[PDB]
């Protein structure tokens, strides 16, 4: 019996959120006409003002999203993980074509190559932070979930944020590296087999509004981890 | 003349009773703003002929609000109601954000209404679901954003452009087939297309019981 | 009425080579069969020692070649090309990348890129001086006709050495850049267009014979350039 | 018994008279080298029955030498003539050096066998061409070998893998078309399969008018 109002949880009572109606109101998550009018239930918890605040709410949010999408950071990143597994591909054709020259000499040249791929698989070691420095900021909620490398891929494949808020919990738990990658995160990997998507289900699930509260919030929420590491051990 | 809640025909310019600024068109005259038809498939199913009863105490869902032309209007009609503006793409709604600022009965979501469940906790039971979308499951997405909210026996308008459903058949079939498509779960009160000012565009009327 | 037998040129008359048997044993190039006796022309050039130095020759290039593929030095440079042109992709499809995550910003990480890249192209630099050096020492007669770059990648396009030394002139005039690569050089770029055809020819021609004189001598013969630049003059 | 130029059989060995050492199989007994006819298509050939006449002063074109095993051996049954031995795999050619330099009657040419006209300003007239190349255009190599050197009424012995030229296609068959194919040529004289020795291979001898 809990339905996800933009003001707070009814049942058939009422708990609002602690100055964070911008929250819930990212967080209105509810699967199925509800059987009773949200302005109504709403009009019995807030004065006259409700209107006025459940404004000052969609506005707050709308600004949010137009602020970032002026700064385009979550550009960056997708550039930036795109330019990570490209840095990553070399890595790789750069050692089996240096393994190719030192199956037969090992020239004094066969070592600058070595130096050289060392200094690249550190520049990969390097937007391999970066993404993690904005990922923690332009994304925490989802960052904190699966993690800034997991996180910032699925934006990417994604395409961008607002491209990514709009995905279905279905397409999250497979958009995964081209079982997504969500389905490498701890939660699932230690299941038993089958109940491990009935993990995933829910991860992604949960995922998308962490994509979402990111992208018109701004600031973490642990009621979202928290969900997980419950319907975690719940599983057994 | 005068056709609806605050449309008149001042001269011959279409308009709207209003006390507030230009959002798109400068058209502001003595407490009217001109409904540039050339800018709002509505104010051109208006001219069309077919219009909208309605009380100034409506609750109006627009899914595509787009810059915020056509809304800016309704604003002004449902003066004494209050609309639910969704639209996904930012660009657009920099520029919607300006008017949700100068007037006070527009609320902005910012969401993909493809998929109504998203905001359902939002959006209360609206009188009627104002629908200019312009994508291939067109039907789809007015129809589960009808089952969401539009309260029994409310009404719908929703804007077609042909090619969005279909790249290649003729307007005529694809308009045949759609309105076959939405009548499952509609009762249909008009349509037509505007011809002049929408060369691909038709609007339907209609609503559930 | 040029016949190119293992100790001279024959038309009826002979010109042996300056104690290079070696060489022309390389170079008894005919296109069709003789309308005389080798042996007998020979015999009637040298003394009855016509086989034992017959003999003497085809071993010291019999063994030049074992000495060679001892070495494989030649597989050293195949690898080599190999590894420039991927070490080339790279520098490319990374310049891809860092244009991409510049059209958005400019932050103090693509600037370890651009140093990267850079510290890349350096190491193609060094690989391109480096075939040079072989190339000159174990294929001069070649690089002397094309240039150590494209001397190199006919060796690479052919895989080996022994593998290059059999190839006919018309599949060296092809077997290019996968219009070959020899098309490039100067003596062919420089003619009309339908009579530069006639170039590529030659010089096909003349460096299949190139690829052979390195392979089983190791030592220059300018000649081959000689022939060249003559028969380009000639193109008028 | 004496079936050829330095050939016998001791007791039931087949040999040939020589005062060389084993470059192969130490088979080295009393001026005779035994001739092992599982490592020679050849020593195989002339226990099937079908044998070479032929006097020491011999030039001899052979197309294959490989390690040198087979040639040796002809190398003393021509005593006194010439072996122009053409392989151009260094591998199998590093040990084939070794019998150059052991006996002085054997010409190496490294190069490839497929082109004689590269090498042609080497090669003598020759008084028959050995081949026991395994590669599909087999028949042409030996062709276009015997036009630039084979003497008009000189002869020629070559070895045949069916596999070699048709992967999948009954030995009969496919030994049915060379046959044919190389008749446009050569004038036949015998051939036969080395059935026991080496269950793929069949030896054509032959001559050209
Ligand atoms: C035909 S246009 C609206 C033109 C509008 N009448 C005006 O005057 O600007 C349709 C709008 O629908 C929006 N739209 C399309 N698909 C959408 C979706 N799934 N969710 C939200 N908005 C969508 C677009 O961003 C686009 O602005
Ligand atoms: C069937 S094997 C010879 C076995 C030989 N009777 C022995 O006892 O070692 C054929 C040989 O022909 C050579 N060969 C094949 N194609 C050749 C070519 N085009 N030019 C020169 N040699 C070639 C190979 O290198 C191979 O050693």
């Amino acid at each position: 019996l809990r339905y996800n109002l933009w003001f707070g949880v009814y049942d058939g009572k009422e708990i609002k959120l602690s100055e964070n109606f911008e929250e819930s109101f990212l967080k209105a998550e509810n699967p199925s006409p509800l059987p009773f009018n949200v302005s109504e239930v709403g009009a019995k918890a807030l004065g006259k003002d409700y209107y006025r605040i459940l404004r000052k709410t969609a506005l707050a949010v709308s600004e949010k999203m137009v602020e970032k999408e002026l700064r385009r950071e979550d550009r960056y990143v997708v550039a930036l993980v795109k330019a990570l597994e490209e840095i990553d591909e070399s890595i790789n054709m750069l050692n089996e074509k240096l393994e190719d020259i030192r199956a037969v000499k090992e020239s004094e040249i066969t070592e600058k190559f070595e130096k050289k791929i060392r200094e690249l698989r550190e520049l990969r070691r390097d937007v391999e932070r970066e993404i993690e420095e904005v990922m923690e900021k332009i994304a925490p909620n989802m960052t904190e979930l699966v993690g800034a490398k997991v996180a910032a891929k699925l934006l990417e494949r994604a395409g961008s944020m607002e491209r990514l808020v709009r995905l279905p919990a279905s397409k999250i738990q497979v958009i995964g590296a081209e079982h997504g990658i969500i389905f490498l995160h701890p939660f699932i990997r230690t299941l038993p087999k089958a109940k491990r998507g009935k993990m995933a289900r829910f991860l992604a699930a949960k995922l998308a509004i962490a994509a979402k509260i990111d992208y018109f919030r701004g600031e973490i929420d642990e009621s979202l981890y928290e969900s997980i590491r419950r319907r975690y051990e719940e599983l057994r | 003349k005068e056709l609806m809640r605050n449309v008149y025909l001042l001269d011959d310019t279409l308009v709207t009773k209003s006390k507030y600024g230009s959002h798109y068109g400068e058209k502001v005259f003595d407490g009217y703003r001109e409904w540039v038809p050339w800018r709002s498939k509505l104010a051109a199913m208006i001219l069309k002929g077919h219009r909208l009863k309605l009380r100034g105490d409506e609750r109006v869902l627009y899914l595509g609000a787009a810059s915020g032309t056509t809304v800016s209007h309704l604003a002004d009609i449902v003066d004494e109601g209050i609309i639910y503006a969704v639209e996904y793409s930012a660009k657009p709604f920099e520029k919607l954000l300006e008017l949700v600022r100068e007037r006070n009965n527009i609320i902005p979501l910012l969401f993909d209404a493809s998929k109504p469940w998203k905001y359902s906790g939002i959006v209360e039971k609206v009188d009627l679901i104002y629908q200019d979308i312009a994508q291939k499951n067109q039907i789809e997405i007015l129809k589960a954003n009808a089952e969401f909210f539009l309260k029994e026996k409310g009404e719908v308008v929703i804007m077609v452009k042909a090619r969005s459903i279909d790249s290649t058949a003729e307007p005529e079939e694809v308009f045949k087939s759609v309105l076959k498509e939405m009548e499952g779960d509609f009762k249909i009160v008009k349509h037509g297309s505007l011809m002049p000012y929408h060369r691909d565009h038709i609007f339907i009327h209609a609503y559930r019981f």
